[PDB]
């Protein structure tokens, strides 16, 4: 499936309908799960040589690369110039510390060689995904510039594909293109909620942004339908609106005294102004003293 | 004393001698606006950037701002050590002096927590896997058991 | 006398429930020389739904 | 006025269909926006579909024409979106409109006057 | 609980707003919570291993 | 008795100064390390 | 060039945590309970109806007891109401204050049976029997809180020796 897909993307590249986008997104999709599989088999089969090597690459192409430069030896931490490209010089400082006491045996000749395997087949994976996704936004922008510039060239082909093209998107409302993409997991999230515009905002404000993005994105593939709109202008007019909406959405002189007639007339409403500030309290025994005596202790205050 | 309100004065009249003489009518205002604002923005550790305001100008404030909290600074702990001290003081002084203070001793926990977090942990590895242990036999020894969720039927 | 202004009726069923009903009340201001007594009726919605006390 | 926005009604047709529609949002029968008069020609609903010329960009409302090609419903733009938003008894201009058939509603012979009055114009 | 550790924990690390002024308290306990009259018991009695040994 | 028609009486009573009626005084796994 | 200050201290915090971690592996005792399912269980645990309503319905229930403390219809609203919300042990007394207040009532009886559990439920049995003789509901109520054939077998013939007549 991952061989014909690539070779599907080859041959449109090659050469430079709506389908082999659609195809190539969702073997992205899959060589990515494959990819984060693999990262944890590396992740588990070289835990014996590295047990640290885990909470110090949190990401799985960044502990791939430290698998596929180290391995078993650990004595590649010390001023080595490809880990230094790979991780910063504090997360290679953790590395070395991590490394001069590890308290962890070394692994053998296969399990090595199969680790060594596993890193460069996640490798080959993320290139041919680098590939699906260039490709993908290549024909995101030659079929619809404004949906690929407005909310991602990922997310218009994953809605190309899941409302049938651009001709099917743009007879749907706003409504079915929020929605569009669902299935605990947050009820009524489609492709639009869980993309990188949508994600560049706080929980509490993800939904209105959400469907502020859904309705311009129904308008970018309703004028991405015919031939017009190639530049893309109002997609870059509606993403400026919506990070001025993002930006709205985050973050007097004393007047002269007087002294007018207190009241003209009374009764009617008056009584219901009252009734909310001076309604009739106890009006008794509450303000009082009681000269004579005294209540509770002398001195309670 | 009145360091600031001479020191405002002063900057104001070199600041207004070099400026045209067809222009200055609002931009005087202007001008103490952005110094009214520039103090308030030192006093809150909040950026301050003028766009458009000129570097000389903007310079010249950065100076002023300086020179004013430097004499913030020092008179704020003066009258601190004048009231703990005991000397006779009016409610005035004390508001102005505790909210000095207050923005002081902020500005002092926020180079803190920023030092804190540019240093890292205080405590070290070792020195806290060490607490640790001696926690986790203390336990151990007292035969503690952990105190659970509050159980949804909590009788108390 | 205003004692029976606020009364109620409970009607009590025989399986599920038991329903309490305010009825209306009257507020009898009775003159003893003229035998004259005003009869202040109070119906059952001003005390249904007011979530007041009886202050 | 716009070239695509096909047909185009005249003075007093625009002034039948905004009597209309606002004898249709005074009674509850009429649905303004986009959105709301999709979700109307998608369900069967709608009795009428309106649009308007004034629309920047148009081809938002270009779905509004050719859903009504596939339900069967008749189409007409008017001249600006403000009058269509005025009538539809808003403060903002409405871009597209639904106007929906109801169980034996009084305006019924109105709605089908406009409709023969509307499929004569598209020629 | 680990559920209450770590909500007690994210309740210290909070902004802290004067009028115009906040910053964000990693560091230190914040000595506002209810709670952190429970913590410095807690703390404290760590320290206290560590004075008199789990021996004394 | 079927006792149709009964009233109520809703006052501010039951006030005291927080104590009992009465005469008498008002009644009131393990850690382990590896 | 630029160092970025927060990543040293970053890594520095989390091998602190990575080895106070490792270290904790070690203690068993430990507890934790699992956030989400506890959760489902209070969401399955949501139930009573408005609180103003039920409020006000237990104001009028207790000024309908203070003003007729002799009426077991107000006793078994009392009752009622202080069982359908709250807890069962408030209304075990308000039906216990019913009985003493209202003597020789049925309804009471009954109630004060259904709101107490069958160890009280016989001895409140017993006590109105006590009080009223001869009654077949509070015949019946006992007979059915014996969970025994014996025993209901004898409270059959207690109640056939009282009362004969009942078919």
């Amino acid at each position: 499936m991952f061989a014909e897909i690539m070779m599907k993307i080859e041959e449109y590249i090659s050469k430079q309908e709506y389908r082999v986008i659609v195809d190539a997104n969702n073997l992205t999709v899959e060589i990515e799960n494959e990819l984060n599989i693999i990262h944890k088999f590396i992740r588990d089969k070289y835990s014996k040589r590295f047990p640290e090597l885990e909470s110090l690459v949190p990401n799985a192409l960044d502990y791939i690369r430290t698998v596929k430069e180290l391995g078993n030896s650990l004595d590649k931490c010390k001023n080595n110039e490809n880990l230094q490209q790979i991780l910063t010089n504090a997360t290679i400082m953790v590395v070395s510390v991590t490394a001069s006491t590890t308290q962890g045996q070394q692994l053998s000749e296969e399990e090595l060689e199969r680790l060594e395997e596993a890193c460069d087949m996640a490798l080959e994976l993320n290139a041919s995904k680098h590939r699906i996704y260039e490709y993908v936004e290549s024909r995101m922008s030659f079929i619809a510039p404004n949906l690929s510039i407005i909310i991602g060239a990922s997310t218009a082909a994953k809605i190309m594909g899941v409302a049938g093209g651009l001709t099917n998107l743009s007879k749907m409302p706003a409504c079915n293109i929020m929605l569009l993409g669902a299935q605990s997991v947050l009820p009524h999230t489609g492709y639009i909620y869980h993309s990188d515009i949508v994600q560049s905002l706080p929980p509490d404000l993800r939904r209105k942004a959400a469907r502020l993005v859904a309705a311009k994105c129904t308008l970018a593939a309703r004028v991405d339908s015919f031939h017009e709109s190639t530049e893309g202008k109002v997609g870059y007019e509606l993403k400026d609106e919506i990070e001025r909406k993002f930006d709205k959405w985050q973050e007097k002189p004393l007047p002269a005294p007087l002294d007018g007639q207190r009241k003209k007339r009374g009764g009617r409403r008056y009584r219901k102004m009252k009734e909310r500030l001076g309604l009739t309290e106890i009006r008794k025994q509450a303000n009082r003293m009681s000269f004579g005596e005294i209540e509770e202790d002398a001195y309670q205050e | 004393s009145h360091f600031d309100l001479e020191l405002r004065a002063a900057v104001m009249h070199d600041i207004l001698d070099m400026m045209p003489e067809g222009i200055k009518q609002n931009k005087a205002r202007t001008i103490l606006q952005h110094l009214s604002e520039a103090w308030r923005c030192w006093k809150a550790n909040i950026p301050w950037k003028v766009p458009g305001l000129p570097t000389p100008i903007e310079n010249m404030i950065l100076r002023y701002v300086k020179a004013k909290a430097d004499w913030w600074t020092n008179t704020a702990h003066y009258n601190r050590e004048r009231i703990r001290r005991g000397a006779t003081v009016d409610k005035t002084v004390c508001k102005k002096n505790l909210g000095r203070l207050t923005r002081l001793y902020l500005k002092a926990e926020q180079e803190r927590q920023h030092n804190y977090l540019k240093d890292g942990p205080y405590i070290t590895a070792e020195e806290a896997v060490a607490v640790y242990t001696t926690t986790v036999h203390w336990l151990e020894s007292r035969r503690f058991s952990p105190i659970p969720f509050p159980p949804l039927s909590y009788k108390h | 006398d205003d004692t029976n202004v606020y009364r109620v009726t409970i009607h009590k069923t025989f399986e599920g429930n038991l329903t309490t009903k305010p009825i209306n009340g009257a507020i009898f201001i009775f003159n003893p020389r003229t035998g004259q007594l005003f009869l202040k009726i109070i119906h059952t919605s001003v005390w249904a739904g007011q979530k007041r006390l009886g202050q | 006025v716009n070239p695509k926005a096909y047909p185009l009604a005249d003075a007093h047709l625009t002034k039948k269909l905004l009597d209309l529609v606002q004898q249709s949002c005074n009674y509850k029968q009429l649905r303004k926006g986009a959105n709301e008069a999709t979700k109307t020609l998608n369900r069967g609903i709608s009795e009428f579909i309106v649009m308007a010329a004034d629309a920047e960009p148009l081809e938002i409302i270009l779905h509004l024409p050719l859903l009504c090609e596939d339900k069967n419903v008749p189409y007409v733009f008017v001249r600006s979106k403000q009058a269509l938003g005025r009538a539809c008894g808003v403060s903002r201009p409405v871009i597209a409109c639904s106007v929906t058939i109801k169980e034996g509603s009084q305006l019924k012979q109105q709605i089908q006057s406009i409709q023969q009055s509307i499929e004569r114009l598209l020629v | 609980d680990h559920n209450i550790a770590d909500y007690m924990t994210a309740k210290n690390n909070v902004v802290i707003n004067y009028k115009d002024m906040n910053h964000t308290n990693s560091y230190g306990i914040i000595r506002g919570l209810q709670f952190a009259s429970f913590i410095v018991q807690y703390y404290g009695l760590v320290m206290d291993l560590l004075v008199l040994g789990l021996h004394r | 008795d079927e006792t149709y028609g009964v009233n109520v009486q809703f006052e501010s009573d039951e006030e005291e100064g927080d104590e009992d009626v009465y005469g008498e005084v008002r009644e009131e796994c393990t850690l382990s390390a590896n | 060039g630029e160092l970025d200050m927060r990543k040293i201290g970053q890594a520095r915090n989390t091998l602190m945590d990575m080895r106070l971690s490792q270290v904790s592996d070690s203690v068993s005792g430990q507890t934790v309970v699992d956030p989400k399912g506890y959760l489902t269980d209070l969401n399955s645990m949501i139930p009573g109806g408005d609180i103003n309503d039920i409020k006000k319905a237990r104001l009028l229930l207790k000024s309908v007891r203070e003003t007729n403390p002799h009426h077991p219809p107000a006793w078994i609203a009392s009752a009622r109401l202080e069982e359908v919300t709250g807890k069962l042990q408030v209304a075990r007394n308000l039906i216990m204050k019913g009985t003493e207040m209202c003597p020789k009532s049925e309804d009471v009886w009954l109630e004060a049976a259904r709101l107490q559990p069958g160890d009280t439920a016989k001895a409140v049995v017993a006590q109105a029997v006590r009080h009223l003789p001869q009654s077949v509901r509070i015949y019946i109520r006992a007979a059915e809180l014996e969970t025994d054939i014996r025993a209901k077998k004898r409270v059959l013939r207690k109640a056939l020796e009282h009362v004969p007549n009942s078919v």
